[PDB]
């Protein structure tokens, strides 16, 4: 049994390191997807920006 | 075909916010007006009051 633990110490390390790094990798991932998508739609947004002071959509009078 | 019915619902939500801000207006306006027209009959009727 204690050969039987120091090889599974060795081994549980090694799986510790390979699954943070895995999931790290995964993260990064879906962030890079992300930014694909935002790169694509800030082609999108007209020329000179967006008027941010006033509403985009005007649905009323204002008498 | 899906499309279609999305933005039906849609533009019938704005139509909604449309009129309802055109309606809450004019039912404003109409309130302040009768007020307005109160205090004035109120005004004429401090000036005809009698006592002390």
């Amino acid at each position: 049994q204690g050969i039987k633990t120091v090889y599974a110490s060795c081994r549980y390390r090694k799986l510790n390191e390979r699954e943070i790094i895995s999931d790290r990798y995964t993260w990064l991932h879906e962030r890079m997807l992300e930014d694909e998508v935002e790169r694509v739609l800030l082609e999108q947004v007209p020329a000179g920006g967006f008027d941010k002071t006033r509403p985009g959509l005007l649905l009323g009078p204002s008498t | 075909n899906a499309f279609s019915s999305f933005d039906a619902c849609r533009t019938g939500l704005l139509k909604q916010q449309s009129a309802a801000v055109e309606n809450s207006l004019v039912r404003q306006n109409m309130a302040d007006v009768r007020a307005k027209a109160l205090f004035e009959r109120r005004a004429v009727l401090l000036d005809l009051v009698e006592g002390k």
